């Protein structure tokens, strides 16, 4: 029978600021031991300050944010401009993975934002939508060794809440670096997405092409 | 009678003469449509149009009363303007068809034909009405040049010249006479000239009238439907007047 | 959503009529005579085949077989007969041969065909069926019958009946013209009769259709080597039979 | 569908400094017996525009009937069909991704990698790549299948990253293409000495080239 | 007396050969406020009068957005504007969906049309009722549109519809070669809209409830001002 | 409507827990079978006909399913008798033949139905093979059955293009004769139909005893 | 009839398989009507054996595994007070960081618990679907909706889908006037079963231990299970009465 | 121009898809009892276990006749599909008869089967809900 | 007039007629054109009146005759759209009886179809009859010369010879005549064109007007094809 599913592993990371978000990922594409390309980004602005990633099957993540940024598009036309909050584009894609319960996409995702009060937030989805805020959340195949990293520097060692964005973008540098030189499907580059009250900017930072 | 009472207030109904009346009240709606004119020259044929003069407001290039079907099909229509614009549609579908399917531009009488038995299926039931437009189209094909006229009944038929609109009997005797007294036949630009001749006539009017004048010739545009350029509009234009 | 419905074209009246049948009636009344006498070893069913003098005759038969044993005739309008004759031929298969591998006797067939023209007039799509039906058969455990059907789906069986323009006449002949002692050769002589009053033009066999159902025709089956396959019992008599009948 | 059945190898392209290079070789074969030689597997949409499809043959047909019915539809009652509005590789490539995707989720999938290859109109090069599963990915190299193994090696040595793009001449570009394709023959079984190419400039136009072959071969070694 | 016999349905023709039912649908275009669009080669300009049940009520919105690029004003039959803007809105998404294209005006128009024409030949329904001003910056540059439910569409550089529309449209054809050749200077565009449309006004005037505005342009996406947003202009 | 599928778990779930002739004369065709009907290895009936009337000159003779040849056989005849009455003309062979075809074909080999089917019509005489797939193919002399191969066998040795009635007869009757000598599945009597052009059709019921 | 014109007027819409109301639904062109079903619904694969192809492309390498809800001990029972629902609040650790704690308890409404055993998804979405259910009905009666009528419209549900793939199992806990306190257990099979205590997951024998009587205060029945759930071993507690459920945490 | 007929898998579920039977207490729910069908028949077990040529049964007319329609397209042009389907859709609305099965004389002239039969033909085929209103109310969609 | 519903749709008058199908019958005299059909040993020939007064129309455009098959001709009496809706229809009919029986369709059966699809016209009320008369003709290969004639009521016959328009009653008594005289029901001639002159001599004695080249059509059916004429073929047979 005709497999439909695919793998082109890669590793995301979301955190959690006191009045931002960071969500990145590594832009390495791979089939088995082949490099598609070196710079395919996976995480993107979907609009009203949110950042979006789904890592795995790359066609099933493509859609998947495909139809979340239509779904934004009509909740503007029908709900006079109505900024979307974090928390119910949580249950919009939580409805969107759920609808295919018996042909699942092959995905895992993040999302990041502000909060209604303006802290940092940070949501996590299994495959089928079951979700959850967390504060700090890796994904992919150098989860294992991004997440041991970050927990020897932060305290969630000073506390996560008094972090500023360039120390979460430096710690999010070195823990990918590691990984790069750990692990093979890790390496090219990182980009990252931060997400504060004056927008999303997006970051670049060369890895090991090795 | 013109007007046949109790068999004139739904389409599909045969009057005790067997007579349609919707069909022939279609009819009247198309003469009262503005003139339209197409001829037939030795190798090609030629679509003239009479036209009112409008507000300056409309963008000159984008007001074009002469439809193009295919690149070798040319139509010109009298009567409801939405109608003219479906059937125009529907013609345009059915030549696209045709030419996916068996790789050649779909012959005139072929296209004329599904036309026809597209307007025809029309007066069929009486949850429709008959289309309110009389269409001259034609073209070049392997077989040489066509010309076309069809009616709200379906009915169509090939002309060597035909007319439609306000003012068609005048047309009609002007295209009798040309037809007279040119036997051996006419050229594409001898008929633009007598197609703007004809306008002219048929029109002698308001204020002012415009003309719009197409031709496919093999000669002249390699069997290609083009709109008459400045030069040769202005020529016939003189020629008209004088 | 007003078009999933149509208002029904057959209606009641304030005296309690329905007034399409009733009409389909008098186009019954209107058309070429048709009868049926039925005897003691046979039914005879006869016509008046009135037509253009440029137009062949044995072309178009108002006499039609329905099954082997059972033949039909019409008073009224052809295409709803001939309309009727298909169907009725196609359900003698799909309700009785395919089921108990025989074909059905007469009285069910006639019902079948009855319902289909009942069916006509609980319609807001179509008109009552604009004919009048005269069926003949014979069947193993009932013998020979003969059935007349009315454009309401009404039917009933008859010693012998006629339909069309000159209805009462003939019934009136065939009232004093019929015993229970008839035999097959008397009624076909009494139906040749009873159309001699009726045929205003030329009375010979090329204006006459006549059909019979009597014994079997084992020179009609078409193949031999098994006893026990009956032949057919219908029989369409030709021109120069029907000739030869009027002669004497 | 389901079984490829006559398939073509591999598809090849690049970015140099003003336009894209692509080639595929003229090939159809039918399992191990090379069956069908003159198939042509670059198709040119528009005058911007080029698809290279690898794998199934008929699905490769079904899509070039997809993409004529493409370009017809675009010309559908619009005056300025060829002048402003025009076909972008962009909008090829879009639908014939979601045709892809979508014909994955329905369990009856097109046996097919495809690359598209063009300028669009504000002088941008495109390049970018889908195939059977719905994968799609953008590089300044690609390739599919023995290529994907072969020939990118060679060619993200000439154009390694993105700033590599403006320092590569359309000559050093062609160059690479060819030595890749000879080196393909070399080492694919299923692979033809015959190829066509296509150059995309946004400059000088659409140039396609056919009824190239490999030539310069090394067959002097073997004698001893 | 005669026309009463044959105005029944979309389907009946009169015996001088009339369309009545069409020609009501028109007639129903002049119940409704004045609306006017302009352009230049760079920006298109709508403008719109609001009105309202009464003093305790708000106004209508006249303007509907459909894309980033597109937009339109309406007058006639809510229903109709309210169908008709959502239909466009659909195409616009399926263009941006399947072919990451911008769609064009002209196509917009061609598929109102089409749409429109449907109803005017078969039984069941009734003519759409609405007449529309499409304004859009495309590949092709800023137009103007206007659209009428008989199944017609017009490409104009300047128009005026609704009620007491003439005096707009006398004074925009009056003055064409002056906003025709405004280029890169909205504010002349909007004010010689605003003038036009006051040219439309019979015993009333201009505030900031009454007056909409839309513009959009080469780096302009299409943008609504109303309430305070107008004040300027008045 | 049709025939029907329910069942067709329950079924599941409980399960988890000849010899035929025809050749062609030069003015008709011949069709001859064996008598022997058997229910495994034991014999049911020594006297079967196997021998089947589509219509007064076609006939047929099947093997595979037997409730499916008859079955089809029957379906098939209802049609060619209702064509028939239609057209108020004789039956064609190759009407009969279509009309199989197809509806094999709809029913995608699941029809278990193997057919030779002779025939005379007024454009003259037919023979036929019908597969249960769907595929049909003419043939002079054909054989079906258990019992096909000694019956070729000798359908082989003592066939020419002039052949009589007489000698076509004798053929096939040798032919079922060795199929009934060295087939376990055939050996009791055997049956002939003789269709000639212009006659009516001839059924010999134990010609051979 | 001209509608059937333009079904036989023309290859593009067919191959992007938008001619279908429910794929255009489903990518949101036409608007946003996919999230307006009161009733969800739900991809299958277009072949003969889609159960086959969810078992087994299910069962088998990175995180994109279908959550499990926790197999810890959950206890819920009934007395003259309400109803007392106890759940061991160990949770369980990955390469992840909590922002708060994590609920195994759902609240499907002010008056309604839930709880979460076997497929957390499954569990979480169709109590949501619930929730949503029982507001529509309390609005359309005017009156708060029974237990029993809720846990019969959770069963048939779970029951329409059964053997699809769905694996949950739930205890519904509420209070109402004309039934006193009332929980009943449904599973993914369509078991309904009305009970007094229940005990889930693993250690269950050992929480069974509940001492028990119908005359227990309220300080009485917490203590007793959160002993009961740390013999079976944090507790969390609820205690559902008339007016709803009250969280206590211990 | 299909021969056997394709795409017969439906691709979504739902418990409301079947809007004939639709519960009035619960209506995102389907009324078990008015459905008749023995009481324990979830939709999902239609899914699978299913005989292979059921579906190429089931839909081999209408494939044939898609067919017929689309050769007609191609060459006649759109207009014969389009009068064909009138006609059809014209035969079919009007015949309403509650107290039978069987199809009409003109919708089997119009398919071509005056002399035709099929097992469908031969095979033509409660305590709640088998009465005349209800087909009345299925015929006009209330 | 019909006095009531049937003013549109076909159900019984209390006389019991049909108003709409008498309707079409006078319908089908609108082109006031007169067509004659007559058979030989082994061919069939059908001529039908041309007019054309207008002079801006193209003759060859012009023309009531159709080939349905490779056999089968027809000829049709009443106005041409409708002429051609049922020519189309009875194409399709050939082409499906020929797949579905493995046959050519025979001229009488297609004429019974055609007739039964009239029927269908006259019962329904949502569809009205068309208002044609049709004249089949072939030879078919078990009947030889065959003609067969349908109506708007549904009702078909074959004929020896037949004639059809506003002249036919003078045309079909001069038939009947020479039918009397010849004691035969076909014509005795071997050749084709021999009948196509018989054909046009009986027209021109009928009608008592002289024709030219284009005031006429000629079709001839053999056993082999059915073919119509063209001007040089006619004007050939004008010469005699």
């Amino acid at each position: 029978q005709f497999n439909p599913y695919g793998d082109n592993g890669g590793t995301i990371l979301g955190i959690a600021g006191e009045d931002f978000a960071v969500l990145a990922g590594d832009t390495r594409n791979i089939t088995d031991y082949s490099i598609n390309s070196r710079y395919e980004p996976k995480v993107f602005d979907c609009g009203d300050n949110i950042v979006m990633s789904a890592n795995g099957f790359a066609a099933d993540g493509d859609a998947l944010v495909k139809r979340f940024k239509n779904s934004v598009k009509w909740y503007h036309f029908d709900h006079n401009d109505k900024k979307l909050s974090i928390n119910s584009a949580a249950r919009n894609i939580q409805h969107l993975l759920y609808g295919k319960r018996f042909f699942p996409y092959y995905v895992h995702t993040i999302i990041a934002g502000l909060d209604e009060d303006g802290k940092g937030a940070v949501y996590s989805f299994d495959p089928v939508g079951s979700y959850e805020r967390e504060q700090c959340r890796a994904g992919g195949a150098a989860a294992s060794l991004i997440m041991p990293f970050l927990d020897n520097q932060v305290n969630f060692k000073k506390p996560l809440k008094y972090l500023s964005v360039e120390e979460v973008i430096k710690l999010v540098r070195d823990s990918f670096t590691s990984a790069t030189e750990r692990h093979i499907q890790v390496g090219d580059g990182l980009e990252i997405l931060i997400v504060t009250k004056d927008g999303v900017r997006k970051e670049f930072y060369e890895l090991k092409r090795d | 009678t013109s007007i046949g009472t109790g068999y004139d207030l739904s389409n599909s109904v045969f009057s005790p003469d067997g007579r349609n009346f919707q069909v022939e009240y279609a009819v009247k709606a198309v003469e009262n449509g503005t003139t339209s004119i197409g001829i037939k020259c030795n190798d090609g044929v030629v679509f003239a149009v009479e036209k009112l003069i409008t507000s300056k407001l409309l963008v000159p290039q984008k007001n074009v009363k002469i439809q193009v079907v295919d690149r070798h099909i040319g139509c010109v229509y009298s009567g409801l303007i939405p109608d003219g614009r479906h059937l125009v549609n529907r013609g345009r579908e059915e030549a696209a068809s045709f030419k996916k399917l068996y790789k050649t531009p779909i012959p005139i009488p072929a296209f004329a034909d599904r036309l026809g038995q597209y307007v025809q299926a029309h007066t069929l039931y009486n949850s429709v009405r008959p289309f309110g437009v009389s269409t001259i189209f034609g073209g070049v094909d392997k077989n040489g040049a066509h010309l076309y006229m069809l009616e709200p009944s379906g009915s169509y038929w090939g002309y060597k010249g035909a007319a439609t609109g306000k003012g068609r009997q005048s047309a009609k005797a002007e295209l009798e006479k040309l037809v007279d007294h040119h036997p051996e036949g006419l050229s594409a630009r001898e008929a633009v000239k007598q197609a703007a001749k004809i306008i002219y006539l048929a029109h002698e009017k308001e204020k002012d009238f415009e003309l719009e004048i197409s031709w496919c010739s093999l000669s002249e545009t390699n069997g290609l439907h083009k709109f008459v350029k400045g030069d040769l509009l202005q020529e016939a234009i003189d020629f008209a007047q004088k | 959503m007003t078009d999933r419905y149509s208002f029904s074209l057959t209606t009641f009246s304030p005296s309690g009529k329905l007034g399409q049948i009733d009409y389909a009636l008098t186009a019954v009344k209107q058309g070429v005579t048709s009868l049926g006498i039925k005897a003691t070893n046979g039914v005879v069913i006869a016509t008046e085949k009135k037509s253009s003098p440029l137009a062949m005759s044995e072309t178009l038969s108002k006499v039609s077989l329905l099954t082997p044993d059972i033949g039909a005739v019409y008073s009224g309008m052809g295409p709803d007969y001939r309309v009727l004759v298909d169907k009725s031929r196609k359900v003698a298969h799909t309700s009785y041969k395919r089921i108990y591998g025989e074909y059905p006797p007469t009285k069910l067939l006639v019902s079948e065909v009855a319902k289909i023209m009942q069916e006509a007039t609980q319609s807001g799509g179509v008109r009552p069926f604009g004919v009048s039906l005269l069926i003949a058969g014979h069947d193993e455990f009932n013998g020979f019958s003969l059935y007349q059907v009315d454009p309401s789906g009404s039917y009933f069986p008859w010693k012998a009946t006629a339909i069309g323009k000159g209805s009462v006449a003939a019934k009136t002949f065939l009232e004093k013209r019929w015993n229970d002692e008839l035999e097959l050769e008397d009624a076909i002589h009494i139906a040749l009769l009873t159309l001699k009053e009726s045929v205003e033009g030329e009375f010979n066999g090329d204006t006459i259709e006549l059909a019979i159902i009597g014994d079997e025709n084992p020179d009609l089956l078409g193949y031999t080597g098994i006893p026990t396959d009956k032949g057919p019992r219908f029989r369409k008599l030709t021109s120069q039979e029907i000739n030869d009948r009027l002669e004497a | 569908t389901q079984q490829p059945i006559v398939t073509g190898t591999s598809v090849i392209s690049m970015k140099y400094d003003n336009g894209v290079i692509i080639a595929a070789d003229n090939l159809g074969s039918y399992g191990s017996l090379l069956r069908f030689n003159g198939v042509e597997r670059l198709i040119p949409v528009g005058d911007n525009t080029v698809v290279g499809i690898s794998g199934d043959i008929s699905d490769m047909q079904h899509i070039e009937r997809l993409l004529k019915d493409l370009v017809t539809e675009n010309a559908y009652d619009n005056p300025l069909a060829d002048a402003e509005e025009a076909l972008e590789p962009s909008y090829i490539f879009e639908y014939l991704a979601t045709v892809m995707y979508q014909r994955r989720s329905k369990m009856n999938p097109l046996w097919n990698a495809i690359i598209v290859a063009g300028v669009q109109s504000n002088g941008d090069q495109f390049l970018r790549y889908v195939n059977l599963l719905g994968v799609t990915y953008s590089s300044p190299t690609l390739a599919t299948g023995f290529g994907a193994h072969m020939a990118n090696p060679l060619l993200r040595k000439v154009v390694d990253r993105e700033s590599d793009i403006p320092k590569t001449t359309v000559q050093v570009a062609e160059e690479a293409i060819v030595n890749a394709m000879r080196v393909l023959y070399y080492r694919d079984a299923r692979s033809s000495r015959n190829f066509s190419l296509a150059i995309i400039d946004k400059n000088t136009g659409l140039t396609f080239k056919k009824n190239l072959q490999v030539e310069n071969m090394k067959w002097d070694f073997a004698k001893d | 007396m005669f026309r009463n016999n044959y105005d029944g349905d979309t389907v009946t023709f009169s015996p001088t050969g009339r369309l009545f039912q069409v020609e009501y649908a028109l007639e129903a275009i002049k119940q409704g406020s004045v609306t006017v669009g302009l352009r230049s080669n760079t920006h298109a300009v709508l403008v719109a009068l609001k009105r309202n049940a009464d003093e305790l009520s708000s106004y209508q919105k006249k303007i509907i957005k459909c894309d980033e690029h597109m937009g339109l004003s309406l007058a006639g039959l809510a229903p109709d504007a309210r169908v008709l803007s959502n239909y466009l809105r659909q195409q616009c998404n399926y263009s941006s969906l399947v072919f990451n294209r911008k769609l064009a005006v002209e196509r917009a128009g061609h598929l109102l049309c089409d749409k429109a024409q449907k109803n005017t030949q078969s039984y069941g329904g009734r003519p759409y009722g609405v007449g529309l001003l499409i304004i859009g910056y495309d590949k092709s540059g800023a137009h103007l549109l206007e659209f009428q439910p008989s199944g017609n569409v017009t490409e104009l550089y300047g128009t005026a519809i609704g009620a007491r529309s003439q005096g707009a449209k006398t004074y925009l054809e009056r003055t064409l070669d002056t906003f025709i050749k405004i280029d890169g200077n909205p504010d002349e565009l909007i004010k010689a809209g605003v003038e036009a449309i006051s040219q439309s006004l019979r015993d009333e005037s201009l505030t900031v409830d009454n007056l909409s505005i839309a513009i959009v342009g080469k780096d302009t996406p299409f943008t609504i001002y109303d309430g305070e947003a107008v004040a300027k202009y008045i | 409507a049709g025939l029907s599928f329910d069942n067709y778990q329950r079924n599941n779930f409980l399960a988890e827990n000849t010899t035929i002739v025809g050749v062609k004369f030069n003015n008709g065709v011949v069709i001859a079978a064996d008598t022997r009907s058997t229910q495994g290895p034991i014999v049911a009936d020594k006297n079967c006909a196997k021998l089947h009337r589509i219509s007064p000159k076609i006939w047929c003779a099947g093997a595979g399913t037997a409730a499916d040849t008859e079955a089809v056989t029957q379906l098939i005849g209802s049609n060619i008798e209702l064509h028939s009455l239609y057209t108020s003309r004789e039956p064609r062979v190759v009407s009969a033949l279509q009309m199989l075809k197809q509806h094999l074909f709809k029913y995608q080999g699941h029809i278990g139905a193997y057919l030779i089917v002779a025939g005379v019509d007024p454009t003259g005489s037919h023979l036929f093979s019908i597969h249960a797939h769907g595929s049909t193919d003419v043939g002079y002399y054909l054989s079906l059955g258990s019992g096909s191969l000694a019956a070729m066998a000798v359908l082989e040795s003592h066939w020419k293009q002039d052949l009589t009635k007489e000698e076509a007869i004798k053929l096939a009757s040798d032919a079922i004769q060795a199929g009934i000598w060295n087939d376990l599945g055939s050996g009791s009597n055997v049956d002939v139909c003789v269709m000639e052009i212009g006659k009516d059709a001839e059924y010999l019921r134990n010609y051979l005893t | 009839m001209q509608a059937i014109a333009d079904s036989f007027s023309v290859r593009l819409v067919k191959e992007l398989q938008y001619d279908n109301e429910q794929n255009l639904e489903s990518d949101f062109v036409t608007g946003a009507s996919q999230f307006q079903r009161l009733a969800p619904s739900l991809t299958v694969p277009p072949i003969a054996s889609p159960q086959q192809f969810l078992r087994a492309h299910t069962d088998d390498n990175p995180d994109c595994k279908i959550k499990i809800a926790h197999g810890t001990t959950t206890l819920a029972f009934r007395f003259q007070g309400g109803i007392i629902v106890a759940v061991d609040s160990r949770a369980t650790a990955g390469n992840w960081v909590a922002s708060q704690t994590v609920k195994k308890v759902i609240e499907i409404n002010p008056f309604l618990l839930g709880t979460m055993a076997g497929g957390a998804a499954d569990c979480q979405f169709w109590e949501t679907w619930l929730g949503s259910q029982c507001r529509l009905h309390e609005l359309r009666e005017k009156e708060r909706i029974s237990v029993a009528a809720a846990s019969k419209i959770l069963s048939n549900l779970v029951y329409q889908y059964k053997g699809a793939g769905l694996s949950m199992g739930t205890m519904i806990c509420g209070y109402t006037r004309k039934e006193g306190p009332t929980i009943y257990y449904v599973d993914s099979d369509g078991t309904r079963l009305k009970g007094d205590i229940f005990c889930v997951g693993s250690g269950q024998t050992f929480a069974y231990g509940v001492n028990y009587k119908w005359d227990l205060s309220v300080e009485d029945a917490l203590y007793l299970g959160k002993r009961s759930i740390l013999a079976a071993a944090s507790v969390n507690l609820y205690h559902v009465t008339e007016d709803g459920w009250i969280y206590h945490g211990n | 121009m299909n021969i056997v007929p394709q795409d017969t898998f439906k691709s979504q579920v739902s418990t409301d898809q079947d809007k004939s039977v639709l519960s009035s207490a619960v209506p995102s729910l389907p009324d078990t009892l008015r459905q008749q069908e023995g009481g324990a028949v979830p939709l999902s077990t239609q899914l699978n276990d299913r005989h292979p040529l059921e579906s190429t049964l089931k839909n081999w007319e209408t494939t044939q006749r898609q067919r017929q329609m689309e050769q007609y397209r191609q060459i006649f042009g759109i207009a014969e599909p389009m009068k064909r389907t009138m006609e059809m859709e014209i035969v079919n609305r009007t015949d309403f008869n509650p107290l039978s099965t069987n199809g009409s004389i003109h919708r089997d002239i119009l398919l071509n089967k005056e002399c035709s039969i099929d097992w469908e033909d031969v095979y033509p085929g409660t305590m709640v809900g088998d009465d005349v209103h209800s087909k009345i109310e299925k015929q006009l969609g209330i | 007039s019909a006095a009531g519903y049937d003013r549109h749709i076909t159900i019984f008058s209390p006389e019991g007629r049909l108003y709409q199908v008498e309707y079409a019958f006078k319908a089908t005299n609108q082109t006031n054109i007169n067509s004659l059909a007559v058979r030989g040993k082994d061919c069939t020939v059908v001529i039908s009146q041309k007019k054309v007064p207008d002079k801006l129309l193209d003759p060859t455009t012009v023309s009531y005759i159709f080939c349905i098959s490779r056999t089968i001709g027809m000829v049709v009496n009443g106005p041409i759209p409708d002429a051609r809706n049922a020519a189309l229809r009875a194409k399709a009919e050939a082409a499906e009886f020929r797949y579905k029986y493995g046959y050519d369709m025979p001229c009488d059966v297609l004429a019974k179809r055609m007739a039964n699809l009239s029927q269908i016209y006259t019962q329904r009320a949502y569809m009205r009859p068309l208002g044609v008369i049709l004249t089949f003709v072939s030879v078919d290969e078990e009947l030889g010369p065959s003609i067969y004639k349908t109506d708007p009521a549904g009702y078909y016959v074959g004929y020896k010879a037949t004639a059809t328009g506003p002249k036919q009653q003078e045309i079909t008594t001069n038939l009947e005549n020479h039918f009397k005289k010849s004691k035969i029901d076909h014509i005795n001639e071997e050749s084709w064109e021999k009948v196509v002159e018989f054909a046009i001599t009986h027209m021109i004695d009928a009608l008592g007007t002289e024709f030219s080249k284009n005031d006429l059509e000629v079709g001839v059916a053999t056993k082999d094809k059915f073919f119509t004429l063209s001007a040089e073929n006619i004007e050939e047979r004008l010469v005699a």
